[PDB]
């Protein structure tokens, strides 16, 4: 070929000028601020649709919202749910066991778009690794637990997608 | 007052007096953060409870 | 190599099912060495295993199924030629082995 | 007891201390919570920060984390990655499928939960679980080992 | 010759991956891959849930790319039904399945070249991994198992930033491309552990099932969604990238073009997404709003027998196919008539690229083993379902 | 002593016997085989443990949810044992020792915790059936002092409950046991192996396993087990020559044998008896050498012929010639 | 905790600092905890967990009432 | 309701997709 | 031992949708309840193939 | 080159006594041939110069336990140079071996393995016939129709044998069937 090109072609290679050219790319970014966070102190971003830990919610009054209508149970596609209920002492149609297995748990938010009263919810929490299997096994008692601590932040984010559910 | 059952909690808010003869309950304030809409009869003496909140309605005058 | 063409008669059957064991009778040296069966079985018993279970599937008389169980026995040859099974897998399946039977099944369980 | 109960208490917690400060997982990637646990080890949470580094055997691995479907065939070799771990070890289930065979819980050929196989210690429950969830189950892994009595329960027996 | 043994339980390769190699000196002679260890039974349970049940399962097939697979379940879906999709969800979906594409494509490269020893652009292209999954989180509840594409619309609606920040993105996405090149293309050593490895003609591809970038890297321009488009892909406009040499390296600038071109086709469906309704108005197969739901009879009526029974495809069977990052993602669904699909095979391009890997190797080196399995892009949720 | 037990199911991992077991010192070699088949019927196990949260660890897996629950404990504490018994129809006790600890002698850890476990059964009555476990050569002249505790052990069980049963097995053979795992231990890191006696004591080696199911159908018995001593031998009269010689023939080595008579190996291993006492508590607990084992393998330790064996109970033991001893592999 | 604001104080003495982003964000929202031992990790109560994962933009006191 | 997501008005700013040259080096 | 049967239509609904098909109903009936939730437990295969 | 050309041509040019069943619609253009017709149709359909079909999609299996002959095998077919597809079916029993097609797509060779070891079609002349997906030693082929759900045998840790053992299965939980079917479909 031409003189002129073999020798800087040829230089190239003698004087690794294509790899002195990421050296300076791995500098610059060397110095330049971190994206790293401090988990325990500050959290990632996240949205208030998130689906986070299950959370069976209550009227203002104190009644829970669940009806034992089971269309949370029969649209479940881990089958993750079992739904016991009865007539209570009023009469009113009411759950008397109500667990979810979180090993079975796929997370997909179907029970929460499927119940007609709101009932249950997914809610923002996502930090409820437990050191035994049968802690996992989340009951009625542990869900209204879940409900009445995340109560404030659920109705809210309910607020917030009420505009686009 | 964790030892009161839900269904204690509901048995003590007293009925709402309500003039006409038919009440229509939502569950909330918000209709779209509440329950199917529950149409109640109030022409009993006894008071008429929502089938899905467990609130009870009860005719004002007549 | 390629599987072989479905049979016409029982005669091509039979030596199909008399090839394949022959196949595994000469499979056998592998399989003591490949497993630590030197001092475990005769180099006989596991012949006779072979032989009873060409015996007691010998009430056949459809070329195609014999020649699915063929297949299928020489499926199960290959795979316990690697080292594929577990070696207490073959020792659990290939190993030769009083009032009333209706009383002691009554004192299990209600379930015959 | 005048000096054992200080002595063996600060000998302990330098154990435990060093335990928490090095801890060297052996990440088990079986499915997508691979991904996660990948995210997790990346630039934005920095995973590097806690003194966790995965590492890819097991003879250098104190931790094992089961992050993905187990199923029939892979089981036996589980059990023996796990087998080769030195005697201070812990295992971390992750994600629906590791803890209880999670949406393919029905099936022929999955292992309905790493805890038939393995002993776990701590279960990171999700599907995918987040990077911060994860971070969450090593946090309480970590405090776990600070519960840990070694050298006092060796005194008393 | 001697049989060797990579099964590479960490995931710095795979995770899963099991080969049984046939070398004589340094050379490999023969690939054999066994699979079957992430086989979960993923077929037959699809024919014991309701179609709306069954479309989680798709999510994990690709865990790479998962809104490609949804897309193709619901394509099949409105196939077998004759459901009409409105123009904004058409333009939802297809922003969403080029935002995945991206996803792969920048997942796929920079795994492949961390088994290389390129370990710098791996975390540098997970910070962009992290802010596209970012928009994943908005939308839906999920990072990466977002249920969004839905057969009748889209689940659910865009938040009210989304658009904004996509294009804030997209306005330095570039720039984290050119600095994710210069890494890599000019370095020698890189051309020297990429060319002419993995030579495949186009015969081989064709004849052997491949697709995607795997066919493309060939000569053959084949794009599925330029040959058969699908939703709003035919009112768009991009360039099918097209190699010359079919090694490893064509590949690798081909898996470039594939996702600068993808940027383009995003910030396209930006600009003209236009306003309206994100599912079809047949409230027989779509679920009525929350709203209307408490205040009408018959769409409780519909919500009630669509969150059990669901709908039913009238009986028929049909196979469709979409371009998935890693090449034609197929589904061919069977119906009965009942809620619940009689039989869905899921056609991976996974299955016909690892099985192809016996040729490709041959007469290898062997640490040039691992080029060519991560030059395929290969996931194993999808090779053994 | 029927009630104990009440069949829900197909007999597997997850069917349902009513048996719930306290199975005391399951951390050990017995316990592991002894939980692990409980578990198979499903019987839910409390395993009561002391130290560290790991020892447990291990069987976790035998059981499917909740079936093994592990608790810790203080022998010294009593509420602690009562805490740990509550619900619980059967109690077996594995509790034993073979070396001396300044914490615990050899009367304490295998006669007054045995004492305090019988008696607080007593106390909390509803136990149906109690097990104890002493060793085959338990006899009150026996010089070994590990053999005399658990003799008086034995006598101090009985008298607080009468239908306590007394398993009585003899030398375990097993993937853990520490009579075979010791010998080829010191054969891979001294060449020879030194025998005591000149391997010329008689004794019976047992597979684990089979006491293990020794055990169980004793649970599972029609009464007939309740107040009664079993001897748990195994089928062939071994001794410590040709025992060694089944191990070399497993460990594949060419034997060499060092004979030492009894003086000089009582002498010998004397050091570790009068150095109990130092600045640690703690001190390397023997391994061939301990001066208790070699009193014991003085006299010959054979299943008494007019006592009763595995064949009073439906069992056949194994012979420890294949399977039993196939964990040797390991050094070979 | 250096040139920020602090946002609001927690019933458990945490306390909430907030500083202002431009272009890459990075410590605009985070806490410190006002324990030291292992800190639980988790201590946030749910009206102030939506402002600190960016939920919502509501302080927490604000969300109270 | 009828605010709903999407371009501003006018749309969005051109953004660029092609590989940018960098001459850096004195060779 | 199986049953084969025709499923006859239910008393509570009128439609005659659900009929014409025949089922091998295997008469799996070995069910019990798990002591740790109350879910029913089985060791059947055949628990519902047949329907 | 579409639905309405290719199967105007194939009704020409191919023989007659191959193809049985010739369906033409928006769903799909099939062909449905006899078991000892499907090699001559496929090496046909992979030469012809206006059917230029040179890719093997896949192969599937359907089971259908109500039909005599049971196993419905699907070929999935594509062309590259004519944009078309097509696709191609047969029907087996669980005795019968009908011929395998590698010698003209190299690529079946994996979807064969599947289909027997799914449903247990067995292919003649396939270089190697072994199951690719279910665990070593797997009795029985789950995608029949007949095959539990969850299968017939389960894998656990046995701590006395030191291995990991399989057993027959025994759910915590059984599958719970829903019957959603309508009486007024
Ligand atoms: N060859 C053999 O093994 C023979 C065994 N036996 C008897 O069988 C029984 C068990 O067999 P094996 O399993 O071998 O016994 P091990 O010594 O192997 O296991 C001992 C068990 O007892 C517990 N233990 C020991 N000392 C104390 C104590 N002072 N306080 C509380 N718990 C204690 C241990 O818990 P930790 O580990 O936490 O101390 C461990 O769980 C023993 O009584 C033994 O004498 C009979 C004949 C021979
Ligand atoms: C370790 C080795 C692994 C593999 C071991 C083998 C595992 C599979 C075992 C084989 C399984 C089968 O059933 S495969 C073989 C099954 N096929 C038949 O039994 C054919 C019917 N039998 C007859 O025709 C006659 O009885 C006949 C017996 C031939 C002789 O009698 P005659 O000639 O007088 O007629
Ligand atoms: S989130 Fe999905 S898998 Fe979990 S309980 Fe709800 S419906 Fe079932
Ligand atoms: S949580 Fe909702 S859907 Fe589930 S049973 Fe209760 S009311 Fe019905
Ligand atoms: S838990 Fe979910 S994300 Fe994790 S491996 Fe299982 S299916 Fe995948
Ligand atoms: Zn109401």
């Amino acid at each position: 070929k031409d003189w002129n090109t073999v020798f800087e072609r040829s230089i190239n290679t003698l004087f690794l000028t294509e790899m002195v050219r990421g050296l300076s790319l791995t500098l610059k970014y060397f110095f330049d601020p971190k994206v790293t966070i401090n988990y325990p102190f500050e959290k990632g971003p996240l949205s208030p649709r998130f689906r986070g830990e299950h959370a069976l919610r209550r009227y203002p009054t104190g009644e829970e919202r669940c009806i034992a209508c089971k269309l949370c149970e029969a649209v479940c596609p881990a089958q993750a749910i079992t739904i016991e209920a009865e007539e209570r002492e009023d009469g009113s149609r009411r759950t008397t066991r109500y667990d979810i297995d979180m090993t079975k748990c796929i997370y997909c938010g179907f029970c929460q778009e499927a119940c007609p009263v709101d009932a249950i919810v997914e809610g923002p929490n996502f930090e409820f690794a437990t050191e035994t299997h049968e802690e996992l096994l989340y009951d009625k008692e542990k869900l209204l637990e879940n409900g009445d601590r995340w109560e404030t932040e659920i109705a809210e984010n309910l607020r917030s997608e009420s505009l686009y559910r | 007052r964790s030892k009161k059952s839900p269904m204690e909690l509901i048995s003590e808010v007293p009925p709402i007096k309500v003039d006409g003869r038919i009440v229509a309950c939502e569950g909330d304030t918000n209709p779209a953060l509440g329950h199917p809409i529950e149409f109640i009869c109030l022409d009993l003496n006894e008071p008429a409870i929502c089938k899905y909140c467990g609130l009870r309605y009860v005719q004002d005058h007549h | 190599i390629g599987v072989p063409p479905n049979s016409a008669n029982l005669t091509e059957a039979r030596r199909r099912v008399f090839d394949f064991f022959r196949a595994a009778c000469r499979s056998i040296p592998t399989i003591m060495d490949i497993y630590n069966l030197q001092d475990v079985v005769a180099p006989s018993q596991l012949r006779y295993a072979i032989s009873a279970q060409i015996r007691n599937n010998a009430h056949i008389t459809d070329p195609k199924v014999i020649d699915l169980l063929i297949f299928k026995g020489m499926e199960e040859l290959t795979d316990i030629v690697d080292h594929a099974k577990q070696r207490h897998h073959i020792i659990g399946q290939y190993v030769v082995g009083g009032k009333t039977d209706f009383l002691k099944n009554f004192y299990t369980s209600n379930y015959f | 007891s005048k000096a054992a109960e200080f002595v063996i208490s600060k000998v302990d917690d330098l154990m435990n201390w060093a335990r928490t400060g090095s801890i060297w997982p052996m990440t088990f990637g079986l499915a997508c919570c691979a991904v996660e646990m990948m995210h997790t080890g990346a630039a934005r949470y920095d995973l590097d920060r806690f003194g966790i580094i995965f590492r890819p055997s097991p003879r250098q691995s104190d931790c094992m984390i089961v992050a993905g479907t187990l199923t029939n065939k892979m089981a036996p070799a589980l059990r023996k990655v796990y087998d080769q771990m030195p005697e201070p070890r812990w295992v971390i289930s992750m994600g629906s499928c590791a803890n209880g065979g999670g949406y393919y819980h029905y099936s022929y050929s999955v292992v309905r939960g790493c805890d038939r196989i393995v002993p776990v210690d701590i279960y990171v429950p999700g599907c995918p679980p987040t990077a911060e969830a994860l971070l969450y189950g090593l946090l309480q892994l970590q405090k776990k080992i600070n519960r840990r009595k070694d050298f006092l329960h060796w005194w008393n027996k | 010759n001697f049989t060797l043994n990579f099964g590479p339980q960490h995931p710095a390769a795979h995770g899963v991956l099991r080969l049984v190699l046939e070398m004589n000196g340094e050379v490999v002679e023969r690939a054999e891959p066994h699979i079957g260890l992430l086989h979960r039974g993923t077929e037959k349970l699809i024919e014991y849930k309701t179609y709306l049940q069954a479309l989680p399962y798709f999510d994990r097939l690709d865990y790479v790319s998962m809104m490609a697979q949804e897309h193709a379940y619901s394509l099949a879906v409105e196939k077998l039904l004759n459901c009409e999709v409105p123009l904004r969800a058409q333009y939802i979906r297809v922003l969403f399945c080029e935002i995945t594409r991206i996803l792969n494509h920048l997942l796929a490269l920079t795994t492949h070249a961390m088994d290389v020893g390129a370990l710098t652009p791996f975390l540098w292209a997970f910070e962009e991994r992290e802010k596209l999954l970012e928009f994943y989180e908005r939308v839906s509840g999920a990072r990466m198992h977002a249920s969004f594409i839905r057969p009748g619309g889209v689940a659910q609606d865009l938040p009210l930033g989304l658009c904004r920040d996509i294009d804030s993105f997209t306005q330095q996405f570039a720039s984290r491309i050119d600095e994710l090149e210069e890494m890599l293309t000019g370095n020698r050593i890189w051309k020297q552990r990429l060319v002419d490895i993995g030579t495949v003609t186009a015969q081989q591809a064709k004849d052997w099932g491949f697709s995607g970038v795997m066919l493309r890297g060939s000569g053959v321009c084949w794009d599925l969604r330029r040959a058969a488009p699908y939703d709003v892909y035919d009112q768009l406009d991009f360039d099918v990238p097209v190699g010359t040499r079919g090694d490893c390296y064509d590949r690798y600038c081909i898996r470039i073009e594939e996702m600068r071109q993808s940027l383009r086709i995003i910030v396209q469906c930006l600009n003209q997404m236009p306003s309206g309704m994100i599912k079809a108005d047949d409230r027989k197969l779509c679920p009525p709003s929350r709203c209307r739901m408490k205040l009408s009879m018959e769409s409780l009526i519909h919500h009630f027998e669509l969150y059990t029974e669901g709908f039913s495809v009238p009986a028929s069977s049909t196979y469709t196919a979409v371009e998935a990052p890693k090449g034609e993602f197929g589904v061919f669904l069977v119906s009965n008539g009942s809620n619940r699909p009689y039989r869905c095979k899921i056609r991976a391009p996974g299955f016909a690229h690892s099985q192809g890997l016996d040729f490709m190797s041959k007469h290898h080196m062997l640490a040039d083993v691992v080029t060519i399995i991560g030059t395929q892009d290969i996931v194993f949720g999808e090779v053994d379902r | 002593g029927v009630g104990h037990l009440a069949r829900k199911g197909t007999g597997g991992r997850s069917s349902v016997s009513g048996i719930v077991a306290t199975v005391f010192g399951a951390t050990g070699f017995l316990g592991r085989y002894l939980v692990q088949q409980l578990a198979k019927m499903g019987s839910q196990v409390l395993v009561p443990f002391r130290g560290s949260e790991d020892s447990p660890r291990h069987l976790k897996l035998m059981g499917d949810l909740g079936q093994v629950v592990p608790m810790k404990f203080d022998p010294r504490d009593e509420d602690s044992i009562k805490a740990v018994m509550a619900k619980a129809n059967v109690v077996i006790n594995l509790i034993g020792r073979e070396y001396e600890t300044r914490n615990f002698s050899f009367e304490d850890a295998n006669h007054h915790i045995a004492e305090k476990l019988a008696l607080v059964a007593k106390e909390h009555g509803g136990i149906m059936r109690y097990i104890q476990v002493s060793c085959l050569g338990a006899s009150v002249s026996s010089p070994s002092r590990m053999l005399r505790a658990k003799a008086a052990a034995e006598e101090a069980v009985l008298n607080a409950l009468p239908e306590a049963t007394i398993m009585r097995p003899a030398t375990m053979i097993g993937t853990e046991d520490r009579i075979l795992n010791p010998w080829s231990m010191f054969v891979k890191k001294y060449g020879f192996l030194p025998l005591i006696g000149g391997g010329t004591t008689k004794f019976q080696p047992v597979y684990v396993v089979d006491v293990a199911a020794a055990i169980v159908a004793a649970l599972k018995d029609d009464g007939s087990s309740m107040g009664k001593t079993y001897e748990l031998g195994g089928p062939d009269v071994f001794t410590t020559h040709e025992l060694a010689e089944i191990m070399y023939d497993m460990i594949r080595e060419w034997p060499r044998y060092v004979k030492l008579p009894f003086p000089i190996a009582k002498a010998m291993a004397a050091p570790r008896d009068f150095m109990v006492n130092k600045v640690p508590f703690p001190l390397p607990s023997p391994q061939i050498f301990n001066l208790d084992q070699i009193n014991a393998l003085t006299t010959d330790t054979l299943v008494s012929d007019n006592a009763l064996k595995f064949q009073d109970l439906d069992l056949v033991p194994h012979k420890l010639k294949g399977y039993p001893v196939e964990f040797l592999i390991q050094y070979r | 905790n250096i040139g920020a604001t602090l946002v609001g104080v927690d019933k458990f003495g945490n306390k909430y600092y907030q500083k202002l982003g431009d272009t890459q964000y990075g410590r605009h929202r985070w806490v410190e905890y006002a324990s030291k031992d292992r800190y639980n990790a988790s201590q946030v109560p749910a009206e102030w967990h939506g402002w600190l994962h960016f939920i919502t933009d509501h302080t927490g006191d604000e969300l109270l009432s | 309701p009828l605010l709903q997501d999407g371009p501003p008005p006018g749309g969005f700013a051109p953004v660029r997709y092609a590989r940018r040259i960098s001459n850096t080096g004195p060779s | 031992k199986v049953i084969i049967y025709s499923p006859a239509r239910t008393a509570t609904q009128s439609g005659s949708g659900k009929l014409g098909k025949w089922k091998i109903n295997f008469v799996s009936t070995l069910k019990w309840e798990n002591p740790l939730m109350g879910w029913t437990s089985t060791g059947d295969p055949y628990a519902n193939v047949g329907d | 080159m579409d639905n309405q050309f290719i199967f105007k041509y194939s009704w020409e040019t191919l023989p007659k006594k191959w193809v049985k069943k010739m369906e033409r619609s928006e769903h799909g253009n099939r062909f449905d041939t006899n078991t000892d017709y499907l090699f001559q149709l496929l090496c046909f359909l992979k030469l012809h110069t206006y059917t230029r079909v040179q890719v093997l999609i896949d192969i599937c299996g359907v089971d259908y336990p109500s039909r005599k002959r049971r196993f419905e095998v699907v070929y999935n077919l594509l062309s590259t140079r004519y944009n078309s597809r097509i696709r191609v079916q047969t029907s087996a029993d669980e005795v019968t071996r009908i011929s395998s097609v590698v010698s003209l797509f190299p690529s079946a060779g994996w979807w064969e393995r599947e289909v027997w070891d799914m449903f247990g079609v067995s292919f003649i002349n396939h270089p190697d016939l072994r199951r690719i997906l279910t665990d070593y030693g797997f009795e029985g082929h789950p995608l029949r129709k007949d095959f539990p759900l969850s299968g017939y045998v389960q894998v656990r840790y046995d701590d006395p044998e030191k291995r990991v053992v399989s057993e027959p299965i025994e759910m915590t939980q059984e599958f719970r069937y829903f019957d959603f079917a309508s009486p007024w479909e």
